[PDB]
RNA sequence: GUCCAGCGUCGCUGGAC
């Protein structure tokens, strides 16, 4: 039952014994030097950085302060003069109390008799200081010892400071009327140069039964502090002479080995007590705990309403990274629990300190700031953006991609799960998934950017680069410029880059169907069966045109090649939702890659009237930007969420290019039975896999909602039916009927997405629908809750007896993209019926 | 045949029965100490239906995640 | 048994009656 109040000063010494945290460590071992005195004997208490190692001292010496030992005061060799000796210190020290105690005694003349023998030993321990800040021999004392005197009957002669100290001890315990005398010191982590000259005074004049030390520090510190001074050992002529692989190894052990040999007889195995970490006192999970930590969050908090120490983490990490109730918020606080004590608590500190005052909001503001301060210095060896005033969309999009590069996994890495075992990456990790959920929260526009930029650009980099230690960075500094990640660039100009990319390498066969885009036709081909012929542009009309001209793209090297990149798509909607007013950017939008845009290959490449028909598409757009803000502002997404969609979404893509390439036929007119693809039905299915992804796991991961309404089954994705999607759609239907919560307060993402114009003539093509007995069931109701959802009936009845059975004016459907031919196709063979 | 009886989801859910579950069996039941009471508990959570992930070192890892792990 | 679909590179798996 121990109650943290983050309101103290929390000072290294402000801890009172209610505060102290290991109550249990400090009186096992008090009882452990009591008993050793009683029947080498130094005492090395372990902890790692920022883990009580001062606080804990000072307890131990106060329950000893209050069989006799006198303590003596707290010395750290850190803050002292360079080149005073430890002695000199430990000597000054001993004076003061033995003095203190002589003058306040004042009983009879025991202060005369014992005072000259005192007195005597301080001036042996003068004269023979000189010993010990010698840079040369003088030989002139030689006839300065030599003096032999009966006195204290010394074991052996000579100048030797270890036997005169020594009796110093032993005249000032008798004074003091003590068993022994306690000598403390303190860790060496700011400043440790200085902890040779403590380790040297440690094995010389201190080994008296009289004396009980306590050294505080870190051995993985200590360790190379004695590994240093072997190698000063060596000769350096011969350190530079014999340079051979194998005598670098016998060197090395005879050095690893003189070290411990150091050490295990300096602090003995059987004295060091480890100090615990937070994980081991509460526990793992549901586990029981060895202790009780309770803190509090406010001033006018009740000592009997203090949460627990996990739950304070739990809440300050599931809204902070607007992460939902699972396994996966409970893997952060794991981590987090691990930390060093002082930064646990001052990451604590500044979080719910802030947070309080500002009630008196942006949540996830307070834990960015509050973890940029506290792990500063790992994002300098990541080497991300340090700069406050350039934290912005592209800035986090080069941090991601870095941090992918350093933990070198490019198939989870952009889940920012700490699971790296490097502690740089584990730290830089939890910070940069805080920076996600804040520059994309609240905001559609930004979070395509997320899913499109800052994960398309780690996956594209993996299947289509890096299929030599020194060429591997050589392509990463080369991807990087051409993409031009890291410039304020709008999306859909990257993705006319991740078309460049992705094209130049050729499958089998040489056809022209892509991961997400089919390459269609420039020239005029012959002897086409059929009505296969060119994409003529100009066929098309209001809201269909528009959706055609910004899914279109083209590179120019060698002979110009035209595309369909269904990545132009989402690219563009974020350019629409980004302005969201003044009528421009919708006018300019759909006009930005037509006809400007003059793509090159990578360099490690080796080869009805228009004006009253497109503000009629105009104006539904501007009704949707509409509904976007009033509901918008209820989106929480997370990096997790952000990460696993492109994971769906980029496997789908791969199966559905790689199923539709050799279905094409001479006969794959408005195909009607799924064994024939037309170029209408890729184009259909790749804009419907996007559709679908949003879905499976906006119910899954998002925060809004504390449950899924997905049921239970396998998840699967649309490849050459709409099956699946439909039978998501329909079970969430009912689970969200029977329980009244609306579509808008549930699926916010998925909800906006599926009411977009532009997408709106991409989901119901002319060659794109299955057409058969048992088909037309679920297509139909497909049809039919899509226009539950939205509202808005998108296809009027003739329309939709149009498409089905095999010119009427459409504004709101693709009508000439499956006549259009696809390069390397030649369409030779036929359908196969069985 | 259900003590033997364990399932693993790596593209297909695959159906295992393995010896090495019927140690699994004779190890928990062993070290009961209990009544008839703790038995019946203890020997119904023996016998279930248990489904356990690919380890991550193997290449169907995420798409095995993907999938879900349910009928 | 039969039909639809999904995963792997023919085999595996889901679902329907
Ligand atoms: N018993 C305790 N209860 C609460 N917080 C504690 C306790 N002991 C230590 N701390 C925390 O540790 C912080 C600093 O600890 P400490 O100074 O002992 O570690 P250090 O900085 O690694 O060591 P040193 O100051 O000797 O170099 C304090 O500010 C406090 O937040």
């Amino acid at each position: 039952k121990i109650i943290i109040n983050l309101f103290a000063p929390n000072l290294p010494g402000s801890t009172k014994e209610d505060d102290l945290i290991q109550k249990s460590l400090r009186d096992q071992l008090v009882e452990s030097i009591r008993n050793s005195i009683a029947y080498r004997n130094v005492f090395f208490v372990d902890g790692t950085r920022g883990a009580g190692k001062t606080t804990f001292i000072n307890s131990v010496v106060k329950s000893l302060n209050s069989v006799n030992i006198k303590c003596l005061p707290t010395i750290d060799p850190t803050k002292l003069p360079r080149h005073e000796p430890i002695l000199v210190t430990v000597t000054a020290r001993l004076n003061k109390m033995v003095s203190d105690k002589l003058k306040g005694y004042w009983a009879s003349n025991d202060y005369r008799k014992q005072k000259e023998q005192w007195q005597n030993h301080l001036a042996q321990l003068q004269r023979g200081l000189h010993l010990l800040t010698d840079k040369e021999y003088k030989p002139e004392y030689f006839s300065d010892a030599l003096k032999l005197d009966a006195q204290l009957d010394y074991s052996i002669g000579g100048q030797d400071l270890s036997e005169i100290f020594e009796e110093l001890v032993k005249r000032a315990c008798e004074i003091l009327d003590c068993k022994a005398i306690l000598i403390t010191f303190d860790d060496i982590d700011t400043q440790f140069d200085a902890g040779w000259d403590v380790l040297e005074s440690i094995r010389k004049f201190f080994n008296s039964r009289k004396l009980v030390v306590v050294a505080t520090g870190d051995l993985r510190l200590y360790s190379q502090l004695i590994r240093g001074k072997q190698y000063e050992n060596y000769s350096k002529t011969l350190l530079e002479q014999e340079k051979e692989s194998v005598r670098l190894a016998e060197r090395g052990y005879m050095v690893e080995h003189l070290e411990q040999q150091y050490l295990l007889k300096l602090f003995p195995v059987q004295k060091r007590i480890q100090l615990k970490t937070m994980l081991q006192l509460v526990g793992e999970k549901g586990k029981a705990g060895k202790e009780e930590i309770k803190v509090k969050t406010e001033p006018g908090m009740q000592d009997i309403d203090a949460i627990d120490v996990r739950q304070a983490i739990g809440d300050a990490v599931r809204e902070g990274l607007n992460l939902r109730e699972g396994s996966d918020a409970d893997m952060y606080v794991n981590e987090l629990l691990k930390q060093p004590v002082r930064l646990l608590m001052q990451v604590l500190q500044d979080f719910y300190t802030k947070k309080y005052h500002a009630t008196s909001l942006s949540v996830p503001n307070l834990l960015r700031n509050a973890l940029y301060g506290s792990m500063l210095s790992s994002i300098y060896r990541a080497g991300l953006n340090y700069e406050q005033h350039r934290f912005g969309m592209d800035s986090l999009c080069k941090d991601i991609f870095t941090y992918v590069k350093q933990d070198r996994d490019f198939n989870t890495g952009f889940y920012l799960r700490p699971q790296s075992e490097s502690e740089a990456l584990r730290n830089c990790s939890i910070y940069l998934a805080s920076q996600v959920s804040e520059n994309c929260q609240g905001s559609l526009s930004k979070f395509l950017q997320m899913l499109l930029v800052g994960c398309g650009s780690v996956s594209i980099f993996n299947q289509f680069v890096t299929e030599d230690r020194e060429k591997f960075e050589q392509l990463i500094s080369e991807y990087v410029a051409y993409m031009s990640v890291g410039r304020i660039e709008s999306a859909s100009h990257w993705a006319n880059r991740c078309c460049a990319v992705v094209a130049n390498s050729p499958n089998d066969e040489k056809i022209g169907v892509f991961l997400g885009m089919v390459q269609l036709n420039r020239k005029s081909r012959q002897h086409m069966p059929g009505g296969y012929k060119k994409f003529n542009i100009d066929t098309e009309n209001g809201l269909a045109k528009a959706a055609m001209a910004s899914s279109l793209s083209t590179v120019a090297s060698n002979n110009l090649m035209d595309f369909c990149s269904v990545f132009n798509l989402i690219g563009a909607i974020a350019d629409i939702s980004a302005c969201r007013c003044e009528r421009s950017a919708i006018t300019n939008a759909f006009n930005k890659v037509i006809a400007q845009t003059t793509c090159i290959v990578p360099p490690w490449s080796e080869a009805q009237d228009d004006a009253t028909e497109f503000s009629d598409a105009i104006t539904k757009v501007e009704q949707w930007l509409k509904n976007v803000n009033e509901i918008e502002i209820g989106i929480r997404p997370s990096a997790l969420l952000i990460g696993k969609v492109w994971s769906r979404f980029y496997f789908n893509l791969n199966n559905v290019a790689d199923q539709h390439k050799t279905r094409l036929y001479r006969n794959a007119e408005h195909g009607r039975m799924a064994s024939q693809s037309n170029a209408a039905k890729i184009m259909r299915f790749n804009v419907l896999a996007f559709l679908h992804a949003v879905l499976v796991e906006e119910s899954l991961y998002h925060s809004v909602s504390d449950r899924e309404y997905i049921g239970e089954g396998l998840r699967l994705n649309p490849v050459t039916s709409v099956d699946e999607f439909e039978k998501k759609i329909k079970i969430i239907g009912e689970k969200l009927k029977a329980d009244n919560k609306t579509w808008k307060n549930t699926h916010p993402l998925f909800f906006l997405l599926i009411s977009c114009p532009i997408l709106h003539p991409f989901i119901f093509p002319v060659g794109g629908i299955n057409c058969s007995v048992k088909a037309l069931n679920k297509e139909t109701s497909f049809n039919k809750l899509i226009d539950e959802i939205v509202g808005d009936k998108l296809l009027s009845d003739e329309e939709w007896d149009y498409l089905t059975k095999n010119q009427q004016i459409f504004q709101n459907t693709i009508t000439s993209l499956n006549s259009s031919t696809i390069v390397g196709a030649s369409y030779d063979k036929d359908t196969p019926a069985r | 045949m259900a003590s033997s009886l364990s399932t693993v989801a790596s593209n297909n859910l695959m159906d295992f029965c393995s010896v090495f579950n019927l140690i699994g069996a004779i190890a928990d039941i062993s070290a009961c100490r209990c009544e008839r009471s703790a038995i019946t508990n203890a020997f119904n959570k023996v016998i279930a239906q248990t489904t356990c992930i690919v380890p991550p070192w193997s290449e169907a890892a995420v798409r095995a995640e993907m999938k879900g792990s349910s009928k």
